[PDB]
RNA sequence: GCGAUGAUCACCCAUGGGUGGGUACAAAUGGCAGUCUGACAAGU
């Protein structure tokens, strides 16, 4: 008789004597748990399945829920008669294997959890047979990979990246800055008056990159970067300048170093671009409430998005102003209204008073709208709600701003 | 559904919204969403009602993680309108806290509906 | 300034300084899984709190067999967050192995992130009931710990032992009469558990209710026995 | 100066000085038993 | 005799290379979130990036794969095939191929810096050689080049007298002998 | 003299401290812990010292019993009067945040209580014959 | 087979280790450190 049984490698079959149940009494009876049992009965036959990762995943999943095509193509020779008895632990893995077409005959979670307890104790002697490993590790891997497929982790919804990348930003925007003044400043030595009259860090580059020498620049062109007079306005410079001459060797130096200033923003560009369509993905509806970069800051600030969802409606209107907040309640000014969200483009299109109102009615909705998003176990991604939030909150805009304060 | 979970029956809720307005009048009441966060926070709830009708149900789904944390009996009942009026305000509220008083009349009162909440869970 | 020294338990240790502590190695070092304070002295060490771990309160009220040593496979039903199940797998450490089985999705996910940080600890997200279900993954845990608010708690640790207890093993069991009966006496309660045990074939050794650290609770250990 | 004498105000890297400790609180003692 | 490259040059290999460091350790980060176990197979950074840039994603490996990560340093240290199968049965999540662009383009970014590092390097060993030859043969061009940022410019540390350069047993006796030689480089190479 | 919000701020400080506080310390342990027994003379015989193999001390405290073999604090500064001395000072501190919390809290409610009666009702003021003062409002749906 | 182009000038165990201090860089779910109010308002 054959039994089945599961390993995180590969599928493991033995044959066993026909009288299966009497041959686990012995087994049970005369503590047959051991090396010269299972010598006795090692293997029949074994598949370790492919390495690949959605191949075990599924395999395993068709393992809980019905039978696969690896399972058939085990299953195609098992018997030599017509008629064999294979043991199976799970009761609708059993009735399915009663009716697949080979129909040999099965027996469900019987009295054997003595066999597979036994086979599994010995399982590392079973190593020497087909896997000559530790399935330990093997076994943390797929676990981790059925986890979370259970649990349904989409590639896009991951908070964590999202705060990655926002610091990333962050820092970027830093160590951009303090090149661009280096350069700047190397610069000055030849072109002084340019350092001070445009302003761009990556117009200061492309600059560098297009023109070398103050009159190399008179004779070239330099419309795609500056408008007609800010060009003119550097010829006028490049005539009158105090600058030195340079080598071209400090010349291709610095040059390198402006190149390495543009390929940086081109990347910081694009990464922010990048921030914009992986919230987009995760929590569309405050991307349509607040805005995209206001939305990072908020799960930045707060950490998780779900302890963001569990923060009330008040600690989102303050999120940002925390310093003042405190320091005023404890001197007993008052407290600041707007902290974070003073960025948001609604809060932006109020006036003064307005601002404050609205900057409440906003941090409500906001509120509302990202508890939805956060919780949604599904969600379209479409952004209704952040929708109709936002029409509602338009509404209240227009209402505060008619509603006019002189006496007409 | 199942995501609220615990859904008072006719006598349950009749019980339940008597004290809730028991303790608007005696002032002993949290009314709205975020307010009730606001005293699950500061952990001075007797236990919370919700609504199970909300538009959608998400929006104060939110609480259940906090209450069951902290170890503070929460509840769904069918309408937020009937929780409005429960209440005794003019709008439909969805989420109310009863917060907790030693210097109250209705303590026992509370107590038997907190009793029954927690038997229910 | 802080002087270490080894609790009768192979793994966890107490620490002796401005203030004393009970404590147990790290395998993330510099990283708190869940606030707690962790101190050095050097070599990393973090703090449980009885509190908030129920295994943390029977060792401090004292426990004369803990079937977790450092070289075992550990079993755990009823990792919430997992703020228990990391100390245990500190306690194991890489020699041995901790299965951990969850069901309600966010501390799922909150497991699912600490096993991504530790790699003794291992997943399972399937439910706890159906042991033929994740039967494909652990093989034959040394000891099994269990916290779940089931009612059924002795019939779901009966199949969990049943299929999968090395015999001769430890179990371990955290109850609340709150949950199973809350009306009726807890020592009676414990009295119904234990003879269920008895009847699932766990011979049982010691219980002892926590009640300096948690109203209502006992922590039962006992041997599973003559079984396949 | 140093790293760890580097105060946030003067008021309080006065405090991390002793010397003006000693001699602001032998002061003060002797005021206050003229004034009592 | 314009030195004021020199301390540019000296204020970009030090903050460049803090940043190649942030920057490295970023995508460390990241790569471990897809596949950590590499992260810490491999600990040189600039490997790890290129290494990255070769396996954008840890499906791909085969034999090929082996020997061309073999070229990718080497095998010596059985570096191939334990990544081969810490890959082949990683516990690392699966992430987005916008995500898989992004790591691989910031990889690049660090690799390309680290090369204009050592372009950076050379020149200012050369220039040196140019500016300031004997201080250099003496002590050497970093160390020299750290002297002339401190002292401010070559004609401050050469008006400097020779105590407050050396602030600026027989290892004290041997410290104080070079700070006064030092010095003496410095006047020559200045004037 | 001081305003609700900076009363509500630090009570709301003094919780998280002494929750702080609680975290850092322990009590000690007292359970109430049974041995099961098989046969009635061992019962009868049953020692502690033998059956947890420990000495007088290591059976009276409890936390961590040794193993005699396993056996097989005067590093610090008048262990006797200076480390029980930080011992007592920690709880006391504990026990100090504890009582001006609660302080703080009776404060805080007093003001509540007082600026609501300020603030609306159809209120009816009724004394109560310990000497206490209640408003009553009347029943009214408020809009 | 010298020198102004520079002579000379905190603890413990026996030139070995431990305790401390100084400078740079990095990490922290370390600390400081606590997340506003809660029902009316706008027109007639």
């Amino acid at each position: 008789a054959y039994v089945l049984t599961e390993t995180s490698a590969g599928y493991a079959l033995l044959k066993a004597s026909d009288k299966k149940i009497y041959k686990s009494s012995s087994l049970i009876q005369d503590l047959d748990s051991s090396d010269k049992v299972l010598k006795e009965f090692k293997i029949a036959a074994f598949s370790k399945f492919n390495s690949a990762a959605n191949a075990l995943e599924e395999a395993n999943s068709i393992i809980e829920g019905k039978v696969s095509s690896q399972l058939e193509k085990l299953l195609e020779e098992i018997k030599k008669d017509k008629k064999s008895t294979l043991i199976v632990s799970e009761t609708k893995l059993a009735n399915a294997i009663n009716k697949l077409g080979l129909n040999f005959n099965v027996v469900s979670d019987a009295v054997t959890l003595d066999i597979y307890r036994a086979i599994k104790e010995y399982l590392p002697e079973l190593l020497p047979g087909m896997s000559d490993n530790d399935l330990s590790k093997m076994s943390l891997g797929l676990a981790h990979s059925i986890g979370r497929h259970k649990l349904k982790f989409s590639a896009d919804k991951v908070d964590v990246m999202i705060i990655q990348a926002i610091a990333l930003l962050d820092d970027l925007d830093k160590e951009l800055n303090t090149y661009a003044m280096r350069c700047k400043e190397w610069y000055g030595w030849h072109f002084p008056e340019l350092a001070k009259i445009v302003t761009d860090s990556v117009a200061y580059a492309r600059i560098i990159l297009t023109m070398g020498i103050r009159s190399k620049a008179s004779e070239t062109d330099l419309s795609e970067i500056l408008p007609e007079e800010i060009e003119e306005r550097v010829k006028t410079a490049a005539e009158v300048s105090m600058g030195t001459e340079i080598t071209q060797t400090d010349l291709d130096n610095i040059n390198a170093l402006a190149e390495q200033i543009v390929e940086f923003a081109a990347y910081r560009e694009q990464l922010s671009n990048y921030l914009s369509a992986r919230m987009k993905a995760i929590a569309p509806n405050l991307t349509q409430l607040v805005g995209e970069l206001v939305g990072a800051r908020l799960i930045a600030h707060s950490g998780s998005l779900i302890s963001l969802a569990k923060s009330p409606a008040s600690t989102i209107q303050i999120l940002g102003a925390e310093k003042a907040l405190f320091r005023a309640l404890k001197t007993k000014h008052d407290t600041p209204k707007y902290g974070l969200l003073y960025h948001a483009s609604l809060v932006g299109q109020a006036t003064g008073k307005n601002k404050g109102k609205i900057a409440r009615v906003l941090a409500a909705k906001a509120a509302v709208s990202l508890r939805y998003d956060a919780l949604a176990e599904d969600r379209d991604d479409s952004g209704d709600i952040g929708l109709e939030s936002r029409a509602k909150v338009e509404n209240r805009l227009s209402q505060l701003e008619g509603r006019d304060l002189r006496t007409t | 559904n199942p995501k609220a979970f615990p859904l008072a029956d006719a006598a349950l809720t009749q019980q339940i919204l008597d004290v809730v307005q028991q303790a608007a009048n005696l002032r002993q009441l949290k009314k709205g969403a975020n307010e009730a966060t606001k005293t699950l926070n500061r952990g001075i709830s007797e236990f919370i009602i919700m609504a199970a009708d909300c538009e959608p149900i998400e929006i104060l789904l939110h609480l259940p993680l906090l209450c069951e944390d902290k170890n503070v009996p929460y509840v769904f009942v069918p309408s937020r309108v009937a929780l409005g009026r429960a209440c005794g305000v003019s709008r439909p509220v969805i989420a109310a806290s009863i917060t907790t008083n030693d210097a109250s009349a209705i303590k026992t009162q509370i107590y038997a509906v907190k009793d029954k909440i927690e038997t229910l869970l | 300034k802080v002087v270490i020294e080894p609790h009768r338990h192979a793994g966890v240790y107490i620490a002796r300084g401005k203030e004393d502590l009970l404590v147990t190695k790290n395998m993330a070092p510099g990283e708190s899984v869940y606030g707690e304070k962790r101190i050095s002295v050097k070599v990393e060490y973090r703090v449980w709190n009885p509190f908030r771990s129920k295994l943390a309160a029977g060792i401090m009220g004292g426990l004369d067999e803990l079937f977790i040593a450092p070289g075992k496979k550990v079993l755990y039903l009823g990792a919430a967050s997992g703020t228990s199940v990391s100390h245990v797998s500190d306690v194991v450490g890489p020699e041995g192995v901790v299965y951990a089985v969850e069901f309600s999705h966010r501390p799922g996910r909150e497991l699912i992130s600490m096993a991504k940080k530790r790699p003794n600890i291992i997943p399972i997200i399937e439910d706890a009931r159906h042991p033929q279900k994740y039967r494909m993954l652990i093989g034959m845990v040394d000891c099994v710990f269990a916290d779940v608010a089931q009612p059924d708690q002795a019939r779901i640790i009966a199949l969990n032992s049943h299929m999968f207890l090395k015999d001769q093993g430890g179990v371990v069991i955290s109850i609340k009469a709150n949950c199973i009966d809350s009306t009726v006496d807890a020592e009676t309660v414990f009295a119904r558990e234990v003879q269920k045990l008895r009847e699932e074939r766990i011979k049982p050794l010691e219980q002892l209710t926590l009640e300096p650290y948690e109203r209502d609770h006992c922590i039962v250990v006992g041997r599973y026995m003559r079984s396949g | 100066m140093n790293r760890k004498e580097r105060k946030s105000t003067i008021l309080e890297t006065l405090m991390g000085d002793e010397a003006s400790n000693k001699y602001f609180k032998r002061k003060y003692n002797e005021i206050q038993e003229k004034s009592t | 005799k314009n030195d004021n490259h020199i301390i540019q040059a000296i204020a970009l290999l030090d903050q460049l290379d803090k940043d190649i460091n942030t920057f490295a350790m970023r995508v460390k980060e990241w790569y471990g979130w897809h596949f950590p176990e590499l992260a810490k197979l491999v600990p040189d950074n600039y490997t790890f990036a290129k290494l990255v840039l070769f396996i954008k994603d840890k499906a791909s490996l085969n034999d090929d794969s082996l020997h061309d990560l073999a070229a990718l340093l080497n095998e010596d240290s059985g570096i191939a095939q334990r990544v081969i199968d810490n890959a082949r049965i990683s516990m690392g999540q699966d992430i987005s191929e916008t995500d898989m662009e992004n790591v691989c383009v910031f990889a690049q970014r660090v690799a390309s810096l680290a090369d204009y590092r050592r372009q950076l390097y050379d020149y200012l060993c050369e220039k040196m050689h140019t500016v300031a030859p004997n201080l250099s043969e003496l002590i050497g061009e970093v160390i020299g080049a750290r002297l002339i940022s401190h002292a401010g410019s070559l004609t401050n540390l050469s008006k400097q007298a020779a105590s407050t350069v050396q602030i600026l047993k027989n290892k004290g006796r041997i410290s104080r002998y070079l700070a006064n030689k030092c010095s003496m480089a410095s006047r020559i190479d200045n004037y | 003299t001081q305003d609700s919000n900076y009363v509500r701020t630090l009570r709301q400080i003094e919780l998280k401290k002494l929750e702080k506080g609680a975290k850092q310390l322990m009590f000690k342990s007292s359970g109430n812990h049974t041995i099961f027994v098989d046969s009635r003379e061992k019962m009868n015989e049953f020692t502690p010292e033998k059956f947890f193999n420990t000495t007088s001390e290591m059976v009276n405290r409890s936390e961590n019993r040794l193993t005699k073999d396993q056996l097989a604090n005067a590093s610090s500064i008048m262990p006797k009067e200076s480390l029980d001395k930080k011992k007592l000072k920690k709880f006391k501190q504990v026990k100090q945040h504890l009582q001006r919390e609660t302080q703080l809290k009776q404060v805080q409610q007093r003001m509540d209580a007082q600026r609501e009666l300020l603030k609306k009702g159809s209120k009816k003021k009724i004394v109560d014959s310990s000497g206490k003062i209640s408003f009553k409002w009347k029943k009214q749906r408020k809009r």
